[PDB]
RNA sequence: GAGUAGUGUUGGGUCGCGAAAGGCCUUGUGGUACUGCCUGAUAGGGUGCUUGCGAGUGCCCCGGGAGGUCUCGUAGACCACCAUG
RNA sequence: CCCCAUGAACGAGGAAUUCCCAGUAAGUGCGGGUCAUAAGCUUGCGUUGAUUAAGUCCCUGCCCUUUGUACACACCGCCCG
RNA sequence: GCGCAAGACGGACCAGAGCGAAAGCAUUUGCCAAGAAUGUUUUCAUUAAUCAAGAACGAAAGUCGGAGGUUCGAAGACGAUCAGAUACCGUCGUAGUUCCGACCAUAAACGAUGCCGACCGGCGAUGCGGCGGCGUUAUUCCCAUGACCCGCCGGGCAGCUUCCGGGAAACCAAAGUCUUUGGGUUCCGGGGGGAGUAUGGUUGCAAAGCUGAAACUUAAAGGAAUUGACGGAAGGGCACCACC
């Protein structure tokens, strides 16, 4: 039974994706497939910041960001819990959770 | 240095075993900065809280 | 025991830190990087093969190299953030945060803080093998 | 067993004419043994310097790479060799919506150092635009990037290191590319992204001193 | 005077920006808003500070005047054991 | 059961774990059961009477919901050489 | 840290986007020929559709030679884990992975959906060409032109939607226009096994490829969906015989 439409990958009308290896497994993965996932966030976390900020030579030094592209094999994702199985119908919807409040 | 800070605000209960309340800071200086902090034992709003590091902020448990 | 500066101005080290998932270094140089003032490493604060990347490590590793750089003359540490790069992690390991703000409270100046982790461009192929590194 | 601390000794990096700032900063450099000569051990170094550092009014990710190449006795005195973008900031550019475009030239300056210049840009998305995506065509793509290697080339073949780098200090020539390419799409960021050293010409000591003071 | 002089550019154009000297020939507008910085106009394009955030509010120049811990809200929480029945 | 003597272990208890939120834990005696003579047990009864929480799924335990299934004598299932 | 060298690979930008008959195809720049679509009051005048036989190209692995060998890496060697592990995990490492020159013709080569053609609902999008339309921008006026903007047309890649109709149902605007059964045409299936094996023929250098039975054996094998039960799957939920 066809689980679903696009089968998992997003490749439509071309025949075949160059393929990567994933972040956490290395396992091969075309690149229309695997699960994309891209972090934003600050070099130094939370308590940190506060701290740093103090021993600056520098008045209203910005902390750089840290910015990095994943890859997750759909195995590895499940794992990780960056993705979870839904039910059939909800299952459709391909509108992103909503991480803005 | 040693600070005051008032209670505003009791949001939810952080901890594993569900110890830690996690409560809103005003600081009693009259100044409006805003900070989140953990706090043990039972809390009723408008209660005020010595701070012996008065710079640190909230984490979840 | 170093340079001779007056009380305002504040000498730049380069610090290196560099985590892997394996372990940390806290490695301290001179500007042009061709000369290391001291460096100390995560497996070495603390002795277990598990211990070795964790932020405990950072910790001891930190207080101790910038304790030494303290005694040479060196109040300010510009800072080049490393993750193993290449074909493996991009990600920091979780011993950098730690050593960084470990190194801040021993009294050390901060410099600018940049990213370096070797990126390719395109690489060789990765380690494990095509099916993956699975357990 | 024995100090190899003490027989450090310490010179310093004083930057060139260029920009404001002069002293980049200390440098530690085992004394001479006479088997080894250590004006000859610091001669060759790179410095990483942020272009905040070196003139007060100015962006922090620039950086540039500068060569010591005589010493006058405990002062270094350095030559540009590089200039680059922070990590950081090249990654903040890049999204995923918009075309990127990269070129770059090999020139000669009037003097004879050799450059490599890198080009970078992107297509900004217009200000009332419905649609999601800015990319530009092959053909629109392919006329920026002549139009970029064209200009620089012409900024650079014309003048000398010295006004090189002052064109490089605020970027002129990225503002330049960005204002010359507005009608074949609307450039973004537009940036020198990488500078880079092929061949020095046999070096001088006078050519040097100008360029110090 | 003259949208001339000078100055300015992606493709051109009947161009864009925009002086002064000096005179002549007798007044030679009012009402009403705003205004962070950068670029290139009070337009167009980037980019901000005020309280972490979201609202408000203010941020051209001068003089003088006094009144001061601006107001309202507020989650902003992120650091491999194990066969068979 | 009672009188004299005998007067030993025991110095607040290791890894683990049990019961408990207000006349409650706990101390303390008392009744009923068993009983000719018997309560270190049980079942009740009052008396003196608190520390702490009004919260959380970490652990343990079961419940729903989604999901996969070649099982339905239902995983102690089925099944491959 | 500075240089040098070698071979690989083209990140991010990169998308339910493009292009190609399919395999497949991303650094720049020049040269070489093709190609769809669009546009057209050009030309030819039925030259077309599908196709036994026969051909061209055809991932990866494999095979001959040559060159080259960074990385990864079957084989193998150790080190672990395990009752055992000649397996998952780790340190190595041959063939291979790379380029040139010949072979091989198979892949879940998948949209598991032949090709040409007609008709049958909407809705927004997107890529390419065309056509029209205020208004912005490339500074201030004129035309070009480009960027956004609002539509329209023809091909595309798709999507959402719907008692069009189908369908065993999952689902399909085709898998529709089917007992109200006929637009043209090609390949091809006839219970499960035995078996894509035996034999012969044929191709290859070989590994194999194409073509391809029978004796026998067997009541089911299978497809969708439904309640269960279970999961070493994910979420909630409670309980001082769970904790704080
Ligand atoms: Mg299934
Ligand atoms: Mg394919
Ligand atoms: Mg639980
Ligand atoms: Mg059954
Ligand atoms: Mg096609
Ligand atoms: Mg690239
Ligand atoms: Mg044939
Ligand atoms: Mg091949
Ligand atoms: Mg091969
Ligand atoms: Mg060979
Ligand atoms: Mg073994
Ligand atoms: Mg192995
Ligand atoms: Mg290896
Ligand atoms: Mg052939
Ligand atoms: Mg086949
Ligand atoms: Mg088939
Ligand atoms: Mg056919
Ligand atoms: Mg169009
Ligand atoms: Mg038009
Ligand atoms: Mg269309
Ligand atoms: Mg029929
Ligand atoms: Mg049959
Ligand atoms: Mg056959
Ligand atoms: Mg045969
Ligand atoms: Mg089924
Ligand atoms: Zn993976």
């Amino acid at each position: 039974t066809k689980k679903r439409r696009n089968n998992g990958r997003a490749k439509k009308g071309r025949g075949h994706v160059q393929p990567i290896r994933c972040t956490n497994c290395a396992r091969c993965v075309p690149k229309d497939k695997a699960i994309k996932k891209f972090v934003i966030r600050n070099i130094v976390e939370a308590a940190a910041v506060r701290d740093i900020s103090e021993a600056s030579v520098f008045d209203a030094y910005v902390l750089p960001k840290l910015y990095v592209k994943l890859h997750y094999c759909v195995s590895c994702v499940i794992h990780s819990k960056v993705v979870r199985n839904r039910s059939r119908e909800a299952r459709k919807d391909r509108t992103p959770p909503p991480r803005f409040r | 240095p040693i600070k005051l800070a008032r209670v505003t605000k009791v949001l939810g209960r952080t901890g594993s075993q569900g110890q830690c309340t996690q409560v809103r800071v005003e600081f009693m200086d009259d100044t409006s900065r805003s900070i989140i902090r953990n706090v043990k034992g039972p809390v009723r709003e408008g209660d005020v809280l010595t701070l012996l590091e008065s710079e640190r902020e909230a984490r979840r448990l | 025991l170093g340079p001779q500066v007056a009380e305002g101005e504040n000498v730049f080290g380069v610090c290196h830190i560099f985590a892997s998932f394996n372990d940390t270094f806290v490695h301290v140089t001179d500007l042009s990087g061709k000369e290391t003032i001291c460096r100390v490493t995560g497996g070495m604060k603390v002795k277990a093969d598990r211990d070795e990347s964790s932020p405990y490590a950072a910790m001891l590793a930190a207080q101790d190299v910038a304790q030494r750089c303290k005694e040479l003359g060196i109040t300010a540490l510009h800072i080049k953030l490393r993750a193993t790069g290449g074909n493996r992690t991009k990600t920091p390991g979780p011993g950098a945060q730690s050593a960084l703000r470990a190194l801040a409270r021993s009294g050390m100046k901060i410099g600018r803080i940049e990213d370096v982790t070797p990126i390719p461009s395109d690489s060789t192929r990765r380690k494990g093998g095509r099916r993956g590194r699975r357990l | 067993v024995v100090d190899p601390f003490s027989k450090k000794d310490w010179y310093d990096v004083k930057a060139p004419a260029m920009f404001n700032i002069r002293n980049i900063g200390k440098t530690l450099v085992t004394r001479t043994q006479g088997t080894k000569i250590a004006s000859d051990g610091l001669k060759g170094r790179v410095f990483e310097v942020s272009l905040a550092d070196l003139q007060n009014d100015e962006v922090a990710f620039r950086k540039f790479k500068l060569i010591t190449e005589d010493v006058q006795g405990k002062n270094c005195l350095t030559n540009f060799h590089g200039m680059d973008l922070t990590r950081d900031k090249m990654c903040s550019m890049v999204k995923k919506w918009q075309t990127m475009i990269e070129a770059h030239v090999d020139v000669k300056t009037t003097d004879g150092y050799l450059l490599r210049l890198f080009c970078v840009g992107f297509t900004k998305k217009r200000n009332n635009q419905i649609r999601k995506t800015s990319y530009a065509q092959h053909q629109q793509v392919r006329q920026i990037r002549k139009k970029m290697m064209e200009i620089m080339t012409r900024e650079v073949q014309t003048n000398d290191l010295k006004e090189v780098v002052n064109k490089l200090i605020p970027d002129s020539i990225g503002k330049d590319i960005e204002k010359a390419c507005q009608s074949i799409y609307p450039l973004h960021d537009v940036f020198v992204r990488k500078v880079k050293m092929l061949k020095k010409p046999k070096f001088e000591l006078g050519k040097l001193m100008e360029l110090h003071g």
